[PDB]
């Protein structure tokens, strides 16, 4: 049938920390059955910025074996304090959405 | 510390061709899977305007004529087809890494048809000459293309000191150019010699268009 | 709307500062990181530094960290570029711009900084006289500061005129303006150039006469 959603997995998954003015760029990745279509969507801390700036535009999928990985990315080109909290990816298939989480933290100094 | 290497500086398109814009940096502008390089439009008295970020990502209210590509150190900007709206100065930028820097600038004017410049000559005004100065004005108007040289002669003898020249920018109506040349000498100086003359050297004529006049008439 | 206004013209003494403000409306003031961007005469573009307004947390490109300082007052949503130690190789217009986390999406509309060494002082205005055509001019010479405005018979002859831009020329500036008329019009017609300059608040008439 290939409709399952295996995971959605977040790179770096945990512990970044950044100073302000530094990139943040979050990894995504959704790994599924082979007839799935994957629907991305983003939740970030700061209303600063509109989702179509910051998440990928192009189409980033592979496939291998009797699995896909599809591909999210998020970035934020000169963080600000209001950047620092919890970032979530969902990837929805339609069927099903799975998630997944990480808190980016914004020290207050200026980027070395 | 990144230098970016921005060519042409200058760039005559034909309406509705196409134009390439080239960045050259020094060291890679990619980081994370993302290049960080940028592409503005600036036209006269305006800031610069956003068309293209990170390489490849098309401004909102950008049209789709304008296109970038690249990665790592080289970087191209398309224009296609060139629309007269597309007349500006174009920079790229890079944000990788700090100091942020530009391209020098590539200036996109419109190719026209050649047109020799329309020269004219003037005498230091009775006026001036009351005050104690001089300086004799030759104006070489509507021509096309840019480049052209103008030579003073003073008593048949090349003058290089005393000249000033201003060039306009292509007139948005007809794709011309226009320049003034003014070569300022005392009222002692200027008596001293009858014979004076403005030469326009252009792509054109072989020959230069020479104007003259006599200080005695 | 995001607006961001910044002061008007300045004309300062070499070796003297000068402090130019940049006043943001619109939106959150600390939330966003402010730059500045230097352009002479219309043509490159230098980044000099930011100031992010929440902590005052401040970058400077090096080659500006003697030349420029950088504040904010939050209860103004201003920020501040001061410049020290004048010379002509800091004249050019200076843009503040908001940063988004994506780009530069908001700017303000440029200060101009003109650093010299003159006084306020009116043109002196030279009538230039010597085909169907006839070119006929006006040379304007020796003002400070700009700008003149150059029109011909009170702006009543518009089509093939040339007025080009001023040169700066020992602390004071010259330009010159063409008209091409009918010969048949010229000297039998007045034709006159206007010159107003607004510093000195003078304006001159200059009819042109046959030689
Ligand atoms: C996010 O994923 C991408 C891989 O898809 C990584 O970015 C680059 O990947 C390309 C090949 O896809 C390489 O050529 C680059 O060298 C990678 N960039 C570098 C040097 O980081 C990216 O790194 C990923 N982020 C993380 C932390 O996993
Ligand atoms: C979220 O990521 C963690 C660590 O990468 C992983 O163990 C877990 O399976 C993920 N959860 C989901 C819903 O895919
Ligand atoms: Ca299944
Ligand atoms: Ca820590
Ligand atoms: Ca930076
Ligand atoms: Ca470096
Ligand atoms: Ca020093
Ligand atoms: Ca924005």
């Amino acid at each position: 049938p290939g409709y399952r959603i295996y995971d959605v997995v977040l790179s770096p998954s945990h512990g970044i920390e950044l100073s302000v003015g530094e990139k943040l760029v979050l990894n995504c990745t959704a790994r599924t059955e082979l007839n799935v279509g994957i629907d991305f969507n983003w939740e970030y801390p700061s209303s600063k910025h509109q989702h179509k700036k910051l998440v990928n535009r192009d189409l980033k999928t592979q496939s291998g074996s009797e699995m896909k990985k599809f591909l999210s990315t998020l970035t934020i080109d000169g963080v600000t304090r209001s950047d620092q909290g919890l970032y979530t990816c969902a990837a929805s298939s339609g069927l099903m959405t799975k998630k997944n989480s990480t808190f980016v933290r914004v020290h207050e100094k200026p980027f070395v | 510390d990144i230098v970016l290497t921005q060519s042409p500086a200058s760039l005559a398109v034909s309406l509705g061709q196409r134009a390439t814009i080239s960045c050259r940096a020094s060291e890679s502008v990619d980081s994370y899977g993302n290049s960080f390089m940028h592409w503005y439009q600036q036209k006269p008295g305006q800031p610069p305007k956003l068309l293209i970020y990170r390489a490849s990502n098309l401004e909102s209210g950008i049209p789709a004529r304008f296109s970038g590509s690249g990665s790592r150190t080289d970087f191209t900007l398309t224009i296609n087809p060139v629309e007269a709206d597309d007349v500006a100065t174009y920079y790229c930028q890079q944000s990788n890494e700090d100091p942020l820097t530009f391209g020098a600038g590539t200036k996109l004017e419109l190719k026209r048809a050649d047109a020799a410049p329309t020269v004219s000559i003037f005498p230091p005004s009775s006026e001036q000459l009351t005050s104690g100065g001089a300086s004799v004005v030759c104006f070489l108007n509507n021509f096309y293309p840019k480049d052209i040289n103008v030579k003073w002669k003073i008593d048949g003898s090349e003058r290089q000191n005393g000249v000033l020249n201003s060039w306009t920018d292509q007139d948005s109506k007809d794709s011309t150019y226009s320049m003034s040349s003014t070569l300022t000498l005392t009222k002692d100086e200027y008596e001293r010699h009858n014979s004076y003359t403005c030469e326009a050297t252009h792509k054109t004529s072989t020959s230069p268009i020479v104007k003259s006049f006599n200080r005695n008439e | 709307k995001v607006q961001l206004q910044q002061s008007g013209t300045e004309l300062v003494k070499p070796g003297a500062s000068v402090k130019v403000s940049c006043k943001a409306s619109g939106y959150i003031f600390t939330e966003y990181i402010i730059h500045w961007v230097k352009q002479r005469s219309g043509q490159g573009l230098e980044w000099i530094g930011w100031l992010y307004p929440e902590s005052n947390i401040i970058k400077y490109n090096e080659k500006f960290k003697d030349k420029a300082t950088l504040t904010a007052d939050k209860s103004s949503s201003t920020v501040y570029m001061e410049l020290s130690r004048l010379t002509s190789e800091d004249s050019a217009v200076y843009f503040c711009t908001r940063h988004d986390g994506t780009n530069f999406d908001y700017w303000g509309q440029g200060t101009t900084l003109t650093v010299s060494s003159a006084k306020t002082t009116p043109p002196s205005v030279y009538p230039l006289a010597p085909n169907s055509m006839v070119t006929l001019g006006c040379l304007v010479k020796g003002y400070f500061p700009e700008p003149v405005t150059v029109t011909w018979n009170s702006g009543s002859l518009s089509s093939g005129v040339h007025t080009f831009p001023a040169v700066l020329q020992s602390d004071l500036y010259t330009l010159s303006s063409s008209v091409t008329v009918p010969s048949s019009t010229w000297p039998s017609e007045t034709v006159t150039c206007n010159v107003a300059h607004p510093a000195s608040s003078t304006k001159v008439d200059k009819k042109i006469v046959p030689r």
